[PDB]
């Protein structure tokens, strides 16, 4: 069942970038919350087209 | 945590790439059984509709002036 | 909606030719029970048959 | 009439399968298209993933 892991996974992925990013670096073109914002909404959109996709 | 998020990493790459395989291969399944089940219903409807044709000639037939 | 059409249409035709029993050559071949019973298994086919390749 | 009963059955079911065959060709290719539009976002979805990833690997 993708859709929950591709969730769980991309949830995983930005709570240890939480605990981990002591000292985000600009020129990466965002801030955490900038990426948080950019990787949830991703996320969202993948799933989204991978429950269009397969039924 | 740099080998964790190696590790979490390198599966995202992966599932997103399992994940387009399966959904691929659930599509051309879903179009498939679409397909045959409607030819099968098709072919149980055109033989009922002959059924049906037969039995109104052979009505029409026996009644004859009282149809 | 042409099940429930195809339905009553064939209902519609029993009846008729119920109603017109007094008229049927019994020397033909197929008898007038037979032809209502034929005619009602028919239908039902194609009736149920038609949802079939409506049906999603 | 029985006759005119009987023509109007014959014709509904030509009509009928007339119908459901269109409507099946229909839902054939729109399945297609929805599918084509879903993977097209789908592949778009993951190249972002794919490019917020690295940043996070940058800022690690």
């Amino acid at each position: 069942g993708y859709a929950g892991t591709l969730q769980s996974l991309g949830a995983d992925i930005a709570s240890e970038q939480a605990v981990l990013s002591s000292a985000w670096q600009g020129d990466t073109g965002i801030t955490y919350q900038g990426w948080q914002t950019q990787w949830n909404q991703a996320l969202e959109d993948l799933v989204r087209a991978y429950q269009s996709m397969s039924g | 945590s740099h080998t964790a998020f190696a590790a979490k990493a390198g599966l995202m790459r992966h599932t997103i790439g399992q994940a387009e395989q399966q959904a691929m291969s659930a599509q051309a399944f879903h179009q498939g059984e679409s397909a045959a089940a409607f030819q099968g219903a098709h072919a149980r409807f055109v033989a009922a509709a002959a059924k049906v044709n037969t039995l109104l000639d052979i009505a029409q037939a026996n009644l004859g002036e009282a149809a």
